[PDB]
C-alpha cells in the first residue's frame, strides 16, 4: 500500500519515533506496512505491532462506550426522542472499529501465523487473534456474536494448548495470555467460574516458579501476577 | 468496573 | 464536502457527542461541515469550533515538539547518523499541523470574520485568527517567519483594539485574547518585556472590576486571571 | 517549562 515504497528498516524506525510521539495512528500503518514486507517479526517489532494496535483501537473502545451509554439511555422510559443521530454517530465509530480490528486480523492470516513457528511467536500472533475477536464480540448482537465468540475461544484455547507445553509458567506471554482468555471468560463468555479458576491457577503455578528467575525476570512476571489478582479482587 | 487485561509493552 | 449532506442541527449534535467520547478530529469535522452551512455561529457554536480545533492541533504540536528535539539532538556533535526518518518524519507531523491551521483560517476566511458584527463574535474570530497564525510561527523558519508572524501580530492587535472599546476587563474572551498575545510576545516575538506589561495591565484592570460581577462572572474572570498570574510568575 | 496559553470550553 501507501508504504510500500518505504524500507522495512525504516518503517521499524518511524514506528518507534511515532510511539514516542503518542502518535499511534501512525505507528500502526508503519507496522503494518513492515508486516507487508513479508519477513516473520523480531520479539521487539511483534511488541511494536501489538502497542500500536491496542492503543488505535483502545480508543475507539473508549469511544463505543460512551457513545453506547447515551444511546442506551435515550430508549429508557421517559428520555424525550432526539432523532437518528446517536444511532448514527455510535455506528460509525463501531464501523471503524471493526475496521482495524479486520485489519489486524487480516495481518494475522496473511502470513504471520502461518509462519511462525517458535512458541513465543505463535502464542503471541494466536493471542492477538482471541484479543481482536474479543474486541469484534464486544460490539456484536446476535448469531453473529456466537460465531464471533466461538473464533476469539478456539484461537484462545490454541494459544493456551501451546503455551503450556512450550513455556515456563513464568513467561510473560502465557501469564499475558492467561489473564486475556480469563477476562474473554467473565466479560464475553459468560462464564465467571471458568474466570476465576483460570486467574487463579495461573497465579499459583507461576508463584511455584518464581524462585527460578532473576530479579529482572521476577519483575516482569509479578507485574502481570499483579493483574490476575487485581481482577480475582474484583470477581470475588 | 471492568476487569484489567493486559498492557502491551 | 462530505458533511454536505448532513442537517447543520444533527452536525451541532454530533460534534457536542463526539466532545463527550473525546474524538476531537470527528469534532473537527462536524463543525467544519457546520461553519460551511453558511449562517453565522451562535456563542455555544462558536466554542464547540474552538474546542474541536484546539485539541486537534494541540496533538499535533506536542507530536512536533517531541520529533523536533530528536532531530535538534541528531544534529550535535558525537550523535551518530542515523538517515533522513526522523526529519522526513518530522516533516510528515508538520504538514499536517500546517494543513489544520490553513482549514481554520479558510474557515474564518471565508466566511465567519467578514459577517461578524457583534464584539464577542468578532473578537473570538480575530483572536482565533493569531492562535492558529502563531502556530504555524512556532512550525515556520526564515523570512516565511516573518510573514507569519506579522500576521499573528495584526489578528490580535485588531481583536485587542476592538476588545478595549467594546468589553469590560473582565470579559473572558477579552481575557483570553490578551493571555494569548502575551505568550505570542513572549514566545514567538522575542518581547518578554512587552508580555509582562501586558499581562500586568490585564491582570490589575480586571482585579478592579471584579467587584461589579455575580458569583458565577467572577469565577469565570478569576479562571483567566489565575493564567495571567502563572505566567507572570514564570517570566519574572 | 513552556508559557500556559488559555483553554477552550
Ligand atoms: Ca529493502
Ligand atoms: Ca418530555
Ligand atoms: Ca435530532
Ligand atoms: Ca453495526
Ligand atoms: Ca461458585
Ligand atoms: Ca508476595
Ligand atoms: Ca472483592
Ligand atoms: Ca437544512
Ligand atoms: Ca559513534
Ligand atoms: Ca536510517
Ligand atoms: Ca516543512
Ligand atoms: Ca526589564
Ligand atoms: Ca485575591
Ligand atoms: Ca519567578
Ligand atoms: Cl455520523
Ligand atoms: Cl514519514
Amino acid at each position: 500500500g501507501a508504504m510500500g515504497s518505504m524500507e522495512r528498516a525504516s518503517l521499524i524506525q518511524k514506528a518507534k519515533l511515532a510511539e514516542q510521539a503518542e502518535r499511534y495512528e501512525d505507528m500502526a500503518a508503519f507496522m503494518k506496512g513492515a508486516v507487508e514486507k513479508g519477513e516473520e517479526l523480531s520479539c521487539e517489532e511483534r511488541n511494536l505491532l501489538s502497542v500500536a494496535y491496542k492503543n488505535v483501537v483502545g480508543g475507539q473502545r473508549a469511544a463505543w462506550r460512551v457513545l453506547s451509554s447515551i444511546e442506551q439511555k435515550s430508549n429508557e422510559e421517559g428520555s424525550e426522542e432526539k432523532g437518528p443521530e446517536v444511532r448514527e454517530y455510535r455506528e460509525k465509530v463501531e464501523t471503524e472499529l471493526q475496521g482495524v480490528c479486520d485489519t489486524v486480523l487480516g495481518l494475522l492470516d496473511s502470513h504471520l501465523i502461518k509462519e511462525a513457528g517458535d512458541a513465543e511467536s505463535r502464542v503471541f500472533y494466536l493471542k492477538m487473534k482471541g484479543d481482536y475477536y474479543r474486541y469484534l464480540a464486544e460490539v456484536a448482537t446476535g448469531d453473529d456474536k456466537k460465531r464471533i465468540i466461538d473464533s476469539a475461544r478456539s484461537a484462545y484455547q490454541e494459544a493456551m494448548d501451546i503455551s503450556k507445553k512450550e513455556m515456563p509458567p513464568t513467561n510473560p506471554i502465557r501469564l499475558g495470555l492467561a489473564l486475556n482468555f480469563s477476562v474473554f471468560h467473565y466479560e464475553i463468555a459468560n462464564s465467571p467460574e471458568e474466570a476465576i479458576s483460570l486467574a487463579k491457577t495461573t497465579f499459583d503455578e507461576a508463584m511455584a516458579d518464581l524462585h527460578t528467575l532473576s530479579e529482572d525476570s521476577y519483575k516482569d512476571s509479578t507485574l502481570i501476577m499483579q493483574l490476575l489478582r487485581d481482577n480475582l479482587t474484583l470477581w470475588t | 468496573k471492568r476487569s484489567e487485561s493486559g498492557s502491551p509493552s
